[PDB]
Protein backbone atom coordinates (compact mmCIF):
# COMPACT_ATOMS: atom_id res chain seq x y z
CA UNK A 1 0.00 0.00 0.00
CA UNK A 2 3.08 1.97 0.88
CA UNK A 3 5.24 -0.03 -1.12
CA UNK A 4 6.12 0.14 -5.20
CA UNK A 5 6.74 -3.49 -5.51
CA UNK A 6 4.46 -5.76 -3.72
CA UNK B 1 24.84 -9.15 -32.65
CA UNK B 2 22.53 -7.83 -30.36
CA UNK B 3 19.68 -9.50 -32.24
CA UNK B 4 21.56 -12.64 -31.41
CA UNK B 5 21.90 -12.24 -27.83
CA UNK B 6 18.21 -11.15 -27.90
CA UNK B 7 17.15 -14.26 -30.16
CA UNK B 8 19.28 -16.54 -27.71
CA UNK B 9 17.88 -15.05 -24.35
CA UNK B 10 14.03 -15.25 -26.30
CA UNK B 11 14.44 -18.72 -27.36
CA UNK B 12 15.97 -20.25 -24.04
CA UNK B 13 13.48 -18.20 -22.20
CA UNK B 14 15.45 -16.79 -19.55
CA UNK B 15 14.79 -13.11 -19.60
CA UNK B 16 13.76 -13.53 -15.72
CA UNK B 17 17.20 -15.08 -15.31
CA UNK B 18 19.19 -11.75 -17.11
CA UNK B 19 16.98 -10.16 -14.89
CA UNK B 20 17.66 -11.36 -11.42
CA UNK B 21 21.68 -11.33 -12.10
CA UNK B 22 21.11 -7.87 -13.37
CA UNK B 23 19.08 -7.52 -9.67
CA UNK B 24 21.83 -9.31 -7.36
CA UNK B 25 24.97 -7.68 -9.21
CA UNK B 26 23.12 -3.70 -8.78
CA UNK B 27 24.63 -1.45 -6.54
CA UNK B 28 23.58 -0.75 -2.80
CA UNK B 29 24.71 2.80 -1.49
CA UNK B 30 23.22 4.38 1.86
CA UNK B 31 20.25 6.25 1.31
CA UNK B 32 20.47 7.93 5.19
CA UNK B 33 18.99 11.54 4.55
CA UNK B 34 16.09 9.96 2.88
CA UNK B 35 15.69 7.81 5.95
CA UNK B 36 15.43 10.48 8.15
CA UNK B 37 12.00 10.99 9.95
CA UNK B 38 12.18 14.41 9.03
CA UNK B 39 11.69 13.62 5.22
CA UNK B 40 8.71 10.47 6.37
CA UNK B 41 6.54 12.28 3.92
CA UNK B 42 8.58 13.79 1.19
CA UNK B 43 8.71 9.52 -0.04
CA UNK B 44 5.89 8.71 -2.19
CA UNK B 45 7.07 4.70 -1.20
CA UNK B 46 9.17 3.48 1.84
CA UNK B 47 10.60 0.96 -0.72
CA UNK B 48 12.23 3.11 -3.24
CA UNK B 49 14.88 6.02 -1.63
CA UNK B 50 17.62 7.86 -3.83
CA UNK B 51 21.80 7.10 -2.35
CA UNK B 52 22.88 9.87 -0.27
CA UNK B 53 25.31 10.26 -3.07
CA UNK B 54 23.28 11.13 -6.31
CA UNK B 55 20.59 12.66 -5.15
CA UNK B 56 19.63 15.99 -6.09
CA UNK B 57 19.54 18.52 -3.24
CA UNK B 58 17.45 21.66 -2.94
CA UNK B 59 19.08 24.86 -2.42
CA UNK B 60 16.82 26.11 0.38
CA UNK B 61 18.05 25.99 4.09
CA UNK B 62 15.17 24.68 5.71
CA UNK B 63 14.97 20.94 4.52
CA UNK B 64 16.94 19.90 0.98
CA UNK B 65 15.55 16.61 0.41
CA UNK B 66 13.44 15.58 -2.27
CA UNK B 67 13.35 12.23 -3.74
CA UNK B 68 15.19 12.20 -7.08
CA UNK B 69 18.56 11.48 -8.44
CA UNK B 70 20.97 12.45 -10.73
CA UNK B 71 21.71 9.88 -13.35
CA UNK B 72 24.77 10.92 -14.99
CA UNK B 73 26.25 9.14 -17.81
CA UNK B 74 29.74 10.29 -18.37
CA UNK B 75 30.30 8.23 -21.55
CA UNK B 76 26.63 8.94 -23.30
CA UNK B 77 27.54 12.28 -22.22
CA UNK B 78 24.31 13.17 -20.95
CA UNK B 79 22.59 13.47 -17.48
CA UNK B 80 19.03 12.78 -16.42
CA UNK B 81 16.82 13.85 -12.98
CA UNK B 82 14.49 10.95 -12.04
CA UNK B 83 12.73 11.34 -9.66
CA UNK B 84 9.59 10.02 -7.69
CA UNK B 85 5.60 11.37 -8.53
CA UNK B 86 5.09 14.46 -6.45
CA UNK B 87 3.15 14.30 -3.54
CA UNK B 88 0.49 17.03 -3.05
CA UNK B 89 3.05 18.49 -0.35
CA UNK B 90 5.97 18.21 -2.94
CA UNK B 91 5.11 20.19 -5.97
CA UNK B 92 7.06 23.16 -4.46
CA UNK B 93 10.16 21.13 -4.23
CA UNK B 94 9.51 19.85 -7.45
CA UNK B 95 9.38 23.11 -9.80
CA UNK B 96 11.94 24.47 -7.55
CA UNK B 97 14.24 21.39 -8.56
CA UNK B 98 13.30 22.31 -12.16
CA UNK B 99 14.11 25.74 -11.59
CA UNK B 100 17.20 25.31 -9.83
CA UNK B 101 18.95 22.38 -12.38
CA UNK B 102 17.81 24.80 -15.33
CA UNK B 103 15.67 21.63 -16.97
CA UNK B 104 13.96 22.13 -20.34
CA UNK B 105 11.96 19.00 -20.26
CA UNK B 106 9.64 17.08 -18.08
CA UNK B 107 9.06 13.40 -19.20
CA UNK B 108 6.36 12.51 -17.58
CA UNK B 109 5.48 8.05 -18.03
CA UNK B 110 2.25 7.76 -15.32
CA UNK B 111 -1.14 9.02 -15.00
CA UNK B 112 -1.83 10.76 -12.00
CA UNK B 113 -4.81 8.06 -11.21
CA UNK B 114 -4.21 4.18 -12.05
CA UNK B 115 -6.34 2.12 -11.46
CA UNK B 116 -8.57 3.61 -9.15
CA UNK B 117 -5.58 4.72 -6.93
CA UNK B 118 -3.56 7.97 -7.22
CA UNK B 119 0.05 7.93 -7.98
CA UNK B 120 1.36 11.09 -8.69
CA UNK B 121 -0.22 14.34 -7.68
CA UNK B 122 -1.43 17.07 -10.23
CA UNK B 123 1.26 18.74 -10.17
CA UNK B 124 0.73 21.22 -13.52
CA UNK B 125 -2.57 23.34 -14.70
CA UNK B 126 -4.96 21.75 -16.93
CA UNK B 127 -6.63 24.76 -17.88
CA UNK B 128 -4.73 27.85 -19.64
CA UNK B 129 -6.91 30.32 -17.07
CA UNK B 130 -6.28 28.52 -13.52
CA UNK B 131 -2.99 28.95 -13.43
CA UNK B 132 -0.87 27.30 -9.95
CA UNK B 133 0.78 29.30 -7.43
CA UNK B 134 3.57 26.95 -5.53
CA UNK B 135 4.11 29.71 -2.22
CA UNK B 136 6.38 28.05 0.10
CA UNK B 137 8.75 28.18 -3.15
CA UNK B 138 7.87 30.97 -4.74
CA UNK B 139 7.12 29.71 -8.21
CA UNK B 140 4.66 30.35 -10.79
CA UNK B 141 3.25 27.79 -13.45
CA UNK B 142 0.91 28.53 -16.75
CA UNK B 143 -0.51 26.02 -19.40
CA UNK B 144 0.46 28.07 -22.33
CA UNK B 145 -1.15 25.15 -24.52
CA UNK B 146 -0.65 21.51 -25.21
CA UNK B 147 -0.87 19.41 -27.94
CA UNK B 148 -3.19 15.86 -27.41
CA UNK B 149 -2.27 13.06 -29.56
CA UNK B 150 -3.74 9.42 -28.73
CA UNK B 151 -1.26 8.23 -26.52
CA UNK B 152 0.56 11.11 -25.39
CA UNK B 153 0.11 14.69 -24.70
CA UNK B 154 2.80 17.37 -25.02
CA UNK B 155 2.30 20.50 -23.25
CA UNK B 156 3.95 23.95 -23.22
CA UNK B 157 4.08 25.55 -19.78
CA UNK B 158 5.70 28.90 -18.48
CA UNK B 159 7.30 28.85 -15.34
CA UNK B 160 8.23 31.76 -13.38
CA UNK B 161 9.79 32.65 -10.44
CA UNK B 162 8.10 35.31 -8.66
CA UNK B 163 11.38 36.48 -6.54
CA UNK B 164 13.44 37.60 -9.84
CA UNK B 165 10.55 37.55 -12.22
CA UNK B 166 12.06 35.68 -14.65
CA UNK B 167 10.44 33.52 -16.88
CA UNK B 168 11.09 29.98 -18.23
CA UNK B 169 9.37 27.67 -21.17
CA UNK B 170 9.04 23.89 -19.46
CA UNK B 171 8.11 21.38 -21.73
CA UNK B 172 5.96 18.54 -20.52
CA UNK B 173 6.23 15.04 -22.38
CA UNK B 174 2.98 13.07 -20.65
CA UNK B 175 3.18 9.51 -22.16
CA UNK B 176 -0.65 8.47 -20.63
CA UNK B 177 -1.13 4.96 -22.04
CA UNK B 178 1.78 2.98 -20.40
CA UNK B 179 1.14 0.84 -17.50
CA UNK B 180 2.96 0.77 -13.99
CA UNK B 181 4.86 -2.43 -14.21
CA UNK B 182 4.15 -3.18 -17.89
CA UNK B 183 5.46 -2.24 -21.32
CA UNK B 184 4.75 0.50 -24.63
CA UNK B 185 2.11 -1.10 -26.66
CA UNK B 186 5.10 -1.49 -29.61
CA UNK B 187 8.88 -0.41 -30.09
CA UNK B 188 7.20 2.16 -33.08
CA UNK B 189 5.30 3.80 -30.16
CA UNK B 190 7.86 3.89 -27.63
CA UNK B 191 10.59 5.25 -30.18
CA UNK B 192 8.58 7.59 -31.91
CA UNK B 193 7.75 9.44 -28.33
CA UNK B 194 11.88 9.17 -27.65
CA UNK B 195 12.40 11.09 -30.86
CA UNK B 196 9.76 13.32 -30.03
CA UNK B 197 11.54 14.72 -26.85
CA UNK B 198 14.82 14.11 -28.44
CA UNK B 199 13.67 16.64 -31.29
CA UNK B 200 12.66 19.53 -28.73
CA UNK B 201 16.23 20.09 -27.47
CA UNK B 202 15.47 18.98 -24.27
CA UNK B 203 17.79 16.80 -23.87
CA UNK B 204 20.59 18.90 -25.46
CA UNK B 205 23.96 20.04 -22.76
CA UNK B 206 22.80 23.71 -23.58
CA UNK B 207 20.22 22.38 -20.80
CA UNK B 208 20.22 21.11 -17.51
CA UNK B 209 19.02 17.75 -17.72
CA UNK B 210 15.42 16.09 -18.37
CA UNK B 211 13.65 15.34 -15.41
CA UNK B 212 12.13 12.06 -15.86
CA UNK B 213 9.68 9.89 -13.16
CA UNK B 214 6.67 8.01 -13.15
CA UNK B 215 5.07 7.32 -9.95
CA UNK B 216 8.32 5.82 -8.01
CA UNK B 217 10.57 7.29 -10.68
CA UNK B 218 12.35 3.81 -11.93
CA UNK B 219 10.50 1.27 -13.70
CA UNK B 220 8.95 3.19 -16.74
CA UNK B 221 11.69 5.77 -16.26
CA UNK B 222 14.62 3.41 -16.17
CA UNK B 223 13.66 1.88 -19.49
CA UNK B 224 13.15 5.27 -21.00
CA UNK B 225 16.26 6.28 -19.51
CA UNK B 226 18.12 3.01 -20.51
CA UNK B 227 17.02 3.19 -23.85
CA UNK B 228 18.46 6.80 -24.79
CA UNK B 229 21.94 6.09 -23.63
CA UNK B 230 22.28 2.55 -25.52
CA UNK B 231 20.99 4.53 -28.60
CA UNK B 232 23.63 7.56 -27.56
CA UNK B 233 26.29 4.96 -27.30
CA UNK B 234 25.44 3.48 -30.35
CA UNK B 235 25.90 6.42 -32.51
CA UNK B 236 29.18 7.75 -30.48
CA UNK B 237 31.28 4.35 -30.47
CA UNK B 238 28.91 4.01 -34.16
CA UNK B 239 29.77 0.11 -33.81
CA UNK B 240 25.92 -1.51 -32.34
CA UNK B 241 27.76 -4.84 -31.04
CA UNK B 242 29.73 -2.49 -28.41
CA UNK B 243 26.32 -2.00 -26.71
CA UNK B 244 25.99 -4.33 -23.69
CA UNK B 245 22.47 -3.16 -22.39
CA UNK B 246 23.24 -5.30 -19.52
CA UNK B 247 26.29 -3.46 -18.41
CA UNK B 248 24.62 0.37 -19.11
CA UNK B 249 21.61 -0.55 -16.79
CA UNK B 250 24.27 -1.66 -14.22
CA UNK B 251 26.05 2.15 -14.50
CA UNK B 252 22.83 3.53 -14.36
CA UNK B 253 21.39 1.59 -11.22
CA UNK B 254 24.61 3.29 -9.26
CA UNK B 255 22.92 6.55 -9.03
CA UNK B 256 19.24 5.13 -8.39
CA UNK B 257 18.20 2.32 -7.25
CA UNK B 258 15.64 -0.60 -9.03
CA UNK B 259 16.32 0.99 -12.45
CA UNK B 260 13.80 -1.44 -14.24
CA UNK B 261 11.12 -2.70 -12.78
CA UNK B 262 10.48 -6.34 -14.09
CA UNK B 263 12.13 -8.47 -16.76
CA UNK B 264 9.66 -8.13 -19.20
CA UNK B 265 10.72 -4.05 -19.10
CA UNK B 266 13.89 -5.50 -19.63
CA UNK B 267 13.09 -7.43 -22.71
CA UNK B 268 11.07 -4.15 -23.82
CA UNK B 269 14.32 -1.93 -23.73
CA UNK B 270 16.32 -4.66 -25.94
CA UNK B 271 13.84 -4.62 -28.47
CA UNK B 272 13.68 -0.61 -28.17
CA UNK B 273 17.26 -0.44 -28.37
CA UNK B 274 17.59 -2.84 -31.30
CA UNK B 275 14.85 -0.94 -33.08
CA UNK B 276 16.09 2.60 -32.80
CA UNK B 277 19.46 1.58 -34.05
CA UNK B 278 17.74 1.29 -37.77
CA UNK B 279 18.09 4.83 -37.37
CA UNK B 280 21.16 5.54 -35.85
CA UNK B 281 22.81 3.11 -38.40
CA UNK B 282 21.18 6.07 -41.24
CA UNK B 283 17.61 5.10 -41.71
CA UNK B 284 16.11 8.35 -41.94
CA UNK B 285 12.81 7.10 -43.51
CA UNK B 286 12.41 4.80 -40.31
CA UNK B 287 11.42 7.77 -38.13
CA UNK B 288 8.19 8.25 -40.11
CA UNK B 289 7.14 4.49 -40.18
CA UNK B 290 7.26 4.36 -36.08
CA UNK B 291 4.71 7.59 -36.04
CA UNK B 292 2.68 5.19 -38.58
CA UNK B 293 2.48 2.55 -36.61
CA UNK B 294 2.01 4.45 -33.22
CA UNK B 295 -1.78 6.12 -34.90
CA UNK B 296 -0.45 8.98 -32.49
CA UNK B 297 -3.15 11.31 -34.88
CA UNK B 298 -6.89 11.39 -33.25
CA UNK B 299 -9.96 10.78 -34.73
CA UNK B 300 -11.32 13.94 -35.91
CA UNK B 301 -15.00 15.10 -36.06
CL1 LIG C 1 14.75 13.78 11.44
CL1 LIG D 1 -7.18 2.93 -14.87
CL1 LIG E 1 15.08 -4.08 -8.60
NA1 LIG F 1 4.33 33.69 -15.69
NA1 LIG G 1 15.60 34.65 -12.08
Amino acid sequence: KEYYKV
Amino acid sequence: EMEKEFEQIDKSGSWAAIYQDIRHEASDFPCRVAKLPKNKNRNRYRDVSPFDHSRIKLHQEDNDYINASLIKMEEAQRSYILTQGPLPNTCGHFWEMVWEQKSRGVVMLNRVMEKGSLKCAQYWPQKEEKEMIFEDTNLKLTLISEDIKSYYTVRQLELENLTTQETREILHFHYTTWPAFGVPESPASFLNFLFKVRESGSLSPEHGPVVVHASAGIGRSGTFCLADTCLLLMDKRKDPSSVDIKKVLLEMRKFRMGLIATADQLRFSYLAVIEGAKFIMGDSSVQDQWKELSHEDLEPA
